[PDB]
């Protein structure tokens, strides 16, 4: 079904491809004419093609991308948050960078255990901001709010993070926590309170932020204040990876 | 102020009462029968009326009215910095909110065709209701970005591709416009920005977008003169 | 499994600077550490001045609000372009409580919550230096409880975000306190858009109430360019005598600084910082901004510095001016490199000179020092000074021609590679579209080699058919179009390459094998497109048609 | 002006005559023939498409000569205005940009880009590090080693 | 055409607010004053769409129709002829 349009790109292509199709010019082709495929053969063919089709170019490209790892480390030490984007899964890249590379480098440069890496699976729709902050408060042990700081039915998480920001401004600038956020534009983490929480955590220089995004409209999530607080350096890392872990929360039959 | 004016250069009560009836005769149609609004107008226009009292005017009420006639033709009860991308995004959102999406190729399409085809002909007959008198329509993100690209200002040009694409600055400006509520959504709390079900609409009147377009020297009225 | 969890902490297993070795890895580690420490002193010297400038912004801005706030109606202050981050101070004024109340739109869902939070904060602040009801009778009983007079200063934060009906009703509520002789009320409005947008949302009687005494205050950092010029001058005095700034870089700074208005200074700081990191990470000649490293000259330094176009122009001018060939071959250098890296480059001091002459000798304040520096770089300072109609008599004193010095290309901040664009302000959706459409600029073409050679990756192959289609796509026709591009024989040979997998070998000899494989790959790529936001199902319970959402080049 | 003439008549012999005056390889010339043939019923001016096709192929095939000599890039379009009977050069680069939309993503164009190792004017090993945002990417404010070597050999030739 | 001062939009805004306040106009599909305190508490924590759009675009309905105005407005009024269509 190639379009009979003169244009493909820009607003010219946008206005030229949104024309009106008559009823007799439409196709009444349905999913009932498709060959029937069960879940098991779907799983079998997908894990065969995701492990043997274009695996060697993906391997060589991934070996090119780890030459960027010292530059990523240098951008994290100067206070910038890393945002990775591209076509394909970036989950293995983020855990391999943060765990196998970045945490021993930060721990050895700050001279004995390595830096803890808190992983946020934003592709999970059950990612909850209060339990993430519970894990953060166990990892960092911040001072609790006094009675005048609780305000009047305020959000205790946001007030505690603001107190944390005012505390950590007069501390040595040594990274105490590595916050990895797979799929920062995921279904529950893209909400306003979660983004506000994560940007205010990104204000703190002692927390390293390594995040990834999958949606094409992800920079719509951040206004001027959130872009100032996040302090992103953007890095395009396209690899055409399968993304099989993130697909377990959706139904592939539909 | 009155006793400073009589030293700088029953009848005091006469001129105060005459000012009160002049205020009432000038502004009763505007204030209605409101005691409070007329009291504010009296308090606002009393010192400017005292400041135009002369020796020729103190015993001549009509000439003193004509000397300070500007205070009675206008009520004057009022209190009288966006980026270039934010300004053009506001203009494009107004265009998307008040032009129906089936004739944009009849206005914005300008580029040379290699493949045979026809653009939109345009609207056949004009409507007789000004659409800016009604509530704004809803649009998608990509229509707003397409019209914003259409209306944004423009051998080394071979590798130039002189058309501004929606980079992160455009999306950041759009998000700033949403958090200022110059753009609005269909839902207000727990907003899913990345859902295609969520649509956008302009949230400014015609006067605000008019002075915004004159701030950037954009002819926004030319897109509305032929339509109605 | 941790992959199926919401969140989990990994205590990595621990089995020293991020700077790498340049000169194709032949740089010494001493030079790497010296580059690291040199970058740290330059970064510290810039950021100490930046912190002092930001502190001075805070101090002077609190001073202006404190002046305007002091010396039977509201005392209204409108702070235009505020962004509501400043801590407002109130003095100690004996026999009178000065209580400051911050209200955000999140703390203001209705008038009742505004009053309850305001009176709780008022009672808490009065007690801090028998329970009561948190209502306006606390205001009328304030001198009976605490003995002193009351001065409330309300600070409404993000006034463009609070519901205006609630704010109007709250101002009308606070009007009731005017009948008490021991109460004065000041209101501070953090206006972000403009004042005309605010008064069109308030009722006319409220505007008439607010008109009795109000003061406007432009509190933006863009007003007068007074704070941006100090940051840019601090960066200039950091790099004075060490690094040059290109006209391309300053033009980029101006163009990006125009696109952001509420947050301008930290964008400028971020751009200058990232340029400094990029220079000290990519350039091995950075050690030569310190004169003590001139004994660290090696061969690879000489062949890198011999490709400078200023050196190219200098030696071709030398063969233009000198007839004998013996002196030319002697230069084609190590001693000639040293004697020119210690030049003063007085453009920074002259920029400071015209800045202080424009500010303190001609009483002209509305100039951008970044734009003035760009005009001094391109050589058109007179065309920048002929605007105010007062530099006509001083046109000849402030003349400066640019001196294109030798070997300045090894010590400069530029953008001719687009690295600052790709890292700070990328074309995000355009990069996604171009990686989907092309894909040979992402995946290498190594020369299952046959199927990798002649079949595209599935997402790019789907995007090639997606882009050429209409707004509304039939899913079955899309699958038919996708199946035609695939090789029917090489795919069936590819799934028979592994003899260990038996169920795939069993499915391979089915007469409906290739269509099943094509439909599985098509459905996986379609759900990848749906998760990326490229397509949308325009239904709930059919999933037979999709709508295109994203167009390349928009 | 050959770019103005609407619905004009042409054969494959004129296509081979145009593709042989630019010294393209023969397989690229027949792919240009096939690309015109699969669009031939739907062009308002087929010389626009043909001009863009030969110009986009001759940018790719001689990428090395254009890198070591930029004046070839100032020659080829300057020659082709002599063949399209146009005085201004803006319509030729407009043809290049308009045809570039229609052949990007096509399989044979991508294979040509791979086998000449030319992706929007540069090799793969540079474009991958500009896509990654590497600080160590080979920016062009100096000259290359090959340009420096041939310049040094030329200046040593003209010295004696 | 067949004199009366034509007032500007900014001045007519105050007359419009006074007509809303005197219950001549009513917001479209407005419930108004709730029956019990629980419904009023539920309404007070909701942000109505009419309170965020600009005032010139709010839908309103008449508490008095044009026929009733023709019934009550005396014949000697200078706007009586416009109480008919």
């Amino acid at each position: 079904t190639k379009s009979a349009s003169s244009f493909l790109d820009t607003f010219e292509g946008y206005f030229d491809q949104r024309k009106i199709v008559r009823t007799n010019a439409k196709s009444r082709h349905t999913m009932s004419m498709a060959p029937d495929v069960t879940r098991e053969e779907f799983s079998l063919v997908s894990n065969f093609f995701n492990e043997n089709f274009q695996k060697r170019p993906r391997q060589k490209l991934f070996e090119i991308q780890k030459k960027m790892f010292p530059q990523y480390w240098f951008e994290l030490t100067q206070g910038f948050s890393l945002l990775f984007y591209g076509v394909g899964s970036k989950r293995n890249f983020l855990e391999e960078f943060a765990i196998d590379y970045l945490s021993p480098k930060i721990a050895y440069s700050q001279l004995v255990n390595s830096i803890p890496c808190l992983i946020l699976n934003g592709y999970n729709p059950s990612c909850n901001y209060r339990d993430v902050f519970k894990e953060i408060t166990d990892l960092l042990v911040p001072a609790e709010l006094t009675r005048s700081e609780t305000k009047y039915w305020g959000n205790h998480v946001i007030l505690q993070i603001q107190k944390m920001i005012d505390f950590y401004k007069n501390q040595p600038l040594d990274i105490k926590l590595i916050l990895v956020v797979h799929n920062l534009d995921g279904p529950s983490i893209r909400k306003n309170t979660f983004q506000t929480m994560l940007s205010f955590l990104s204000v703190i220089r002692q927390i390293a932020i390594v995040a990834s995004t999958d949606h094409i409209y992800a920079p719509l999530l951040w206004d001027n204040m959130k872009a100032q607080n996040y302090n992103f350096v953007f890095h395009d890392i396209s690899n055409f990876e399968p993304s099989t872990v993130e697909s377990t929360f959706q139904d592939v039959m539909k | 102020c009155l006793r400073k004016r009589i030293i700088e250069e029953d009848q005091f009560q006469n001129v105060a009462a005459n000012f009160i009836h002049l205020i009432v005769q000038a502004f009763h149609s505007y204030t209605g029968n409101d005691i409070f609004a007329l009291n504010d107008l009296i308090d606002f226009k009393w010192p400017k009326y005292v400041s135009r009292i002369t020796k020729e005017n103190i015993f001549e009420p009509l000439a003193l009215y004509k000397s300070a006639i500007k205070l009675f033709l206008s009520t004057d009860d009022n209190l009288s910095d966006l980026s270039i991308i934010s300004k053009y995004l506001l203009i494009a959102s107004y265009i998307c909110s008040y032009l129906e999406p089936r004739y944009d190729a009849s206005i914005f399409s300008r580029k040379t065709r290699i493949i045979q085809g026809r653009a939109a002909y345009g609207r056949r007959k004009k409507k007789e209701v000004n659409p800016r008198y009604l509530q704004p329509s809803l649009f998608a993100i990509e229509r707003l970005l397409a019209i914003f690209q259409a209306i944004f200002p423009i051998l080394s040009a071979l590798r130039e591709e002189s058309l501004m694409k929606a980079n992160i600055e455009v999306f950041q400006n759009l998000s700033e416009l949403h958090t200022l509520k110059l753009i609005a959504t269909t839902m207000n709390k727990n907003i899913d920005y990345l859902s295609p079900k969520v649509r956008w609409k302009v949230n400014v009147p015609w006067e605000i977008i008019k002075e915004i377009s004159e701030s950037v020297h954009f002819n926004i009225s030319d897109y509305f003169s032929d339509i109605h | 499994a941790d992959a199926q969890r919401s969140h989990y902490t990994v205590y990595p297993s621990l089995p020293h600077i991020p700077f790498v070795k340049l000169l194709s890895g032949k740089e010494s580690e001493v030079n790497v550490e010296k580059r690291w420490e040199l970058y740290h002193q330059l970064h510290s010297h810039f950021h100490d001045q930046v912190d002092h400038i930001i502190d001075n912004i805070e101090a002077d801005l609190k001073a202006e609000i404190s002046d305007l706030l002091y010396s039977r109606c509201f005392n209204t202050i409108f702070l235009l372009g505020s962004d509501s981050t400043t801590k407002i101070e109130l003095k100690d004024e004996s026999s009178r409580y000065n209580v400051l109340i911050e209200l955000t739109p999140k703390e203001s869902p209705n008038v009742r919550m505004m009053l309850r939070r305001s009176m709780y904060k008022l009672y808490s602040a009065a007690d801090a230096e028998n329970d009561v009801s948190y209502d306006l009778s606390l205001v009328e009983n304030f001198k009976r409880l605490f003995g002193k007079d009351l001065a409330m200063v309300f600070n409404f934060k993000d006034v463009d975000s609070i519901n205006f009906n609630t704010l109007d009703n709250f101002i009308i509520l606070l009007k009731s306190a005017f009948k008490y002789d021991h109460v004065k009320i000041s209101l501070i409005f953090n206006i972000n858009t403009n004042l005309s947008n605010i008064e069109k949302n308030l009722r006319q009687s409220t505007i008439r109430l607010l008109k009795r005494n109000y003061h406007k205050l432009d509190v933006s950092s863009n007003k007068g360019f007074k704070y941006g010029n100090q940051i840019f001058q601090s960066f200039l005095d950091t790099v004075d005598g060490k690094l040059n700034l290109s006209d391309r870089f300053v033009e980029f700074i101006l163009s990006k600084m125009a696109n952001n208005t509420n947050h301008n200074l930290q964008l400028l700081t971020k751009m200058l910082d990232y340029s400094l990191m990029s220079y000290f990470f990519q350039n091995a000649f950075s050690v030569f901004i310190d004169p003590v490293n001139v004994d660290f000259l090696n061969d690879d330094y000489l062949k890198i510095l011999s490709r400078c176009p200023t050196f190219m122009f200098f030696v071709e001018g030398l063969i233009k001016q000198h007839a004998p060939a013996d002196e030319i071959l002697s230069l084609l250098l190590e001693e000639f490199f040293v004697e020119f890296l210690v030049r003063e480059n007085p453009i920074n001091g002259h920029a400071k000179f015209v800045a202080r002459f424009l500010e303190e000798e001609l009483n002209i304040t509305n100039f951008n020092l970044i734009e003035l520096y760009h005009n001094l770089l391109i050589g058109k300072l007179d065309s920048y000074l002929d605007r105010w109609s007062a530099c006509k008599e001083y046109k000849d004193r402030l003349h400066f021609e640019p001196i294109d010095t030798i070997f300045q290309e090894l010590f400069t901040l530029d953008n001719r590679s687009g690295l600052l664009t790709q890292s700070i302000f990328p074309s995000y959706k355009s990069n996604i579209e171009d990686n989907l459409l092309s894909w040979e600029q992402v995946l290498p073409s190594l020369d299952s080699g046959d199927l990798d050679k002649i079949m595209a990756p599935v997402l790019g192959q789907l995007f090639k058919l997606y882009r050429e289609a209409n707004m509304t796509i039939n899913i079955y026709d899309f699958y038919i179009a996708f199946r035609e591009t695939l090789p029917k024989e090489e795919i069936l040979n590819f799934i028979r390459k592994d003899p260990s997998n038996t169920k795939l070998l069993e499915l391979a000899e089915t007469p409906d094998a290739f269509d099943k494989v094509a439909l599985i790959l098509f459905m996986q790529a379609i759900f990848a497109f749906e998760n990326m936001g490229l397509i949308k199902f325009q239904s709930t319970k059919s999933y037979d048609l999709v709508e295109k959402c994203v167009w390349r080049g928009i | 002006s050959l770019l103005v003439k609407k619905y004009c008549k042409m054969t494959t012999e004129e296509i081979i005559r145009l593709c042989n005056d630019f010294e393209l390889p023969r397989e690229v010339a027949y792919k240009i023939v096939d690309e015109y043939n699969i669009n031939a019923s739907r062009l308002v001016c087929p010389w626009q498409l043909v001009c863009g096709l030969v110009l986009n192929c001759t940018f790719i095939v001689f990428n090395e000569r254009r890198r070591k000599d930029p004046r070839i890039d100032h020659f080829i379009v300057s020659k082709m205005c002599s063949l399209m009977l146009t005085s201004k050069v803006d319509d030729v680069i407009e043809c290049v940009k308009l045809v570039k939309e229609l052949i990007i993503g096509e399989k044979w164009f991508r294979d040509l880009q791979i086998r000449y190792d030319d992706f929007d004017g540069i090799r793969y090993d540079e474009i991958i590090f500009r896509k990654l945002g590497s600080m160590l990417q080979t920016t062009n404010i100096l000259v290359t080693d090959d340009q420096y070597n041939i310049w040094k050999k030329r200046i040593e030739m003209d010295l004696a | 055409s067949r004199t009366i001062k034509l007032w500007l939009k900014k001045d007519v805004k105050n007359v419009w607010e006074n007509l809303v306040q005197l219950d001549f106009f009513t917001e479209k599909s407005a419930v108004g004053l709730r029956d019990n305190a629980t419904a009023a508490f539920y309404a007070s924590n909701y942000q109505f769409q009419g309170t965020m759009i600009p005032f010139d675009l709010r839908s309103y309905q008449m508490q008095i129709i044009l026929q009733e105005l023709r019934r009550i407005i005396p014949k000697s009024n200078m706007y009586y002829s416009w109480t008919q269509l």
